RNA sequence: AUGCGCAGAUACCGGGAGGAACGCCGAUGGCGAAGGCAGCCACCUGGUCCACCCGUGACGCUGAGGCGCGAAAGCGUGGGGAGCAAACCGGAUUAGAUACCCGGGUAGUCCACGCCCUAAACGAUGCGCGCUAGGUCUCUGGGUCUCCUGGGGGCCGAAGCUAACGCGUUAAGCGCGCCGCCUGGGGAGUACGGCCGCAAGGCUGAAACUCAAAGGAAUUGACGGGGGCCCGCACAAGCGGUGGAGCAUGUGG
């Protein structure tokens, strides 16, 4: 695969709003991506979580997706 | 009756079953099939052949109010969801796009004692 | 059969047509090792087929085979209950013993007190395609699909 | 099959109510003395780790009794009640089936307040301190950031220990301090007494009588309705038979 941390430069990864970012570590079932995938840290990936949950809430990520041709 | 060009056909495909419903582009009820609803009963209604049955069966009853393609949904895993898909694909009836949208809590219920034997 | 495939044993060529189909069939009708009685019953019988239509026995015969073939079966198996009976393609050596041995014992339920008769009126109900041979043949794929539901446990 | 469905159910779309639980992240992860703790947000609050080497000046350890906490189920009063589900009501199954499977279902599961105080409450391993090779994975600090250096979590295993299995700087090693506990099996966690509890019951806890054992770990077998991999006319695939008749022969009676 790639991992979706060496695709980005310097990213708040406790910035709640940023979904262009936080988006890119969710699966196409909008899900939270594991480390296998984002390739962060377990300390890092313990702050994404919290991000993205809060980002969610806001209305501003996915809970769920719909699979794509199954 | 009616004219529906096109629409959606949601197969609910359980261990035990399938049912196929097809809809208008609004997801309306256009006709339905089912294991029961050809010939067979019980165990039988499971079978990936059943599904097939099933799922033409509900094309080829909706063909009728002349409705010529669809987008599956897939609603389950059970012994007759390929079946059921590959069935709309060989009815004609052009299948659009296929997607699985499976419910699944996120955490809710207690399941009964049969699904939760990993304790 | 646990350590090996078993070859398909050679038969020898119809010393008369040269036709190693046609000693299979031989052998079939064979009792007791009287090969020689059972030729003289093909052979008769291939005789009884000029004295009654044009065209040439080998021929008829190669035909009133193939249709005696069935292309699917049932066969048994275990599942967590009782059993089921399986349909499934009908691999062609199996085709040919089937035909054959049907051919045989379908001959031998007519009513004619002739053996070489039997054998001729039935190859010639065969070919036309309407023999109790190809009777108990599309009671065979019938019943094959019947049981097209429990076509999902074929090895 | 009971059951539900033409008083139109199942499947499908839209709106609403409600209760309970938090998917992915999630880990071989973290936190707490234990029980235990998992959506997110605020507030109130406990512990703990590192660096600096600044303050006090042995203020320490342990801890009978006391007091507090303590999973589940259960108890009381009042709420709540979606899903699940002792009991119970049915359907199957069966030789029978007061069960396993299936359809229903009350207590209960949920909340508040008060009880109960138990457990395979386990690392089945009390608490503190000192000493005794290393390797590798990991969470979390600091540094001069290959690495070095604290504090957690793991595995392998120096010396050593152990009946063995194992343990091994997270000791079951080498030592000190203090607490708790054991003293063959059954009778029995029973009786009696006391204490506690609304009750259920809890804590404490015998005797007569009786047994030659009860036990732990490992060994070789054998066995498994355990697993892997093999074979035989073992099954399958065939072809001809016995079982039926008459008789021959052996046998039971």
């Amino acid at each position: 695969k790639a991992k979706v941390k060496a695709t980005l430069g310097e990213f708040d990864l406790r910035d709640y709003r940023n979904v262009e970012v936080l988006k890119r570590f969710l699966s196409e079932t909008g899900k939270i991506l594991p480390r296998r995938r984002t390739g962060l840290s377990a300390k890092e990936q313990r702050i994404l979580a919290k991000t993205i949950k809060r980002a969610r809430i806001l209305g501003l990520l996915p809970f769920t997706e719909k699979l794509v041709r199954k | 009756k009616r004219q529906v060009a096109s629409g959606r056909a949601y197969i609910h495909a359980s261990y035990n079953n399938t049912i196929v419903t097809i809809t208008d582009p609004d997801g309306n009820p256009i006709t339905w099939s089912s294991g029961g609803v050809i010939g067979y009963k019980g165990s039988r209604k499971g079978t990936p052949y059943a599904a097939q049955l099933a799922a033409l069966d509900a094309a080829k009853k909706a063909m009728a109010y002349g409705m010529q393609s669809v987008d599956v949904i897939v609603r389950g895993t059970g012994a007759g969801r390929e079946q059921a898909i590959r069935a709309l694909q060989a009815s004609g009836l052009q299948v659009k796009s296929i997607v699985d949208d499976t419910p699944v809590p996120h955490n809710g219920c207690r399941p009964k004692k049969k699904f939760r034997k990993a304790s | 059969a646990r350590r090996r495939r078993a070859e398909v044993r050679q038969l020898q060529p119809d010393l008369v047509y040269g036709d190693v189909l046609v000693t299979a069939f031989i052998n079939k009708i064979m009792r007791d090792g009287k090969k020689n009685l059972a030729a003289r019953i093909f052979y008769d019988a291939c005789k009884i087929i000029q004295e009654k239509t044009g065209q040439e026995p080998l021929k008829v015969f190669k035909q009133a085979v193939e249709n005696v073939k069935p292309r699917m079966e049932v066969r048994s198996r275990r599942v967590g209950g009782a059993n089921y009976q399986v349909p499934m393609e009908v691999s062609p050596r199996r085709q040919q013993s089937l035909a054959l041995r049907w051919l045989v014992q379908a001959a031998n339920q007519r009513p004619e007190r002739r053996a070489a008769v039997r054998i001729a009126h039935e190859l010639m109900d065969a070919a036309e395609g309407k023999g109790g041979a190809v009777k108990k043949k599309e009671d065979v794929e019938r019943m094959a699909e019947a049981n097209r539901a429990y076509a999902h446990y074929r090895w």
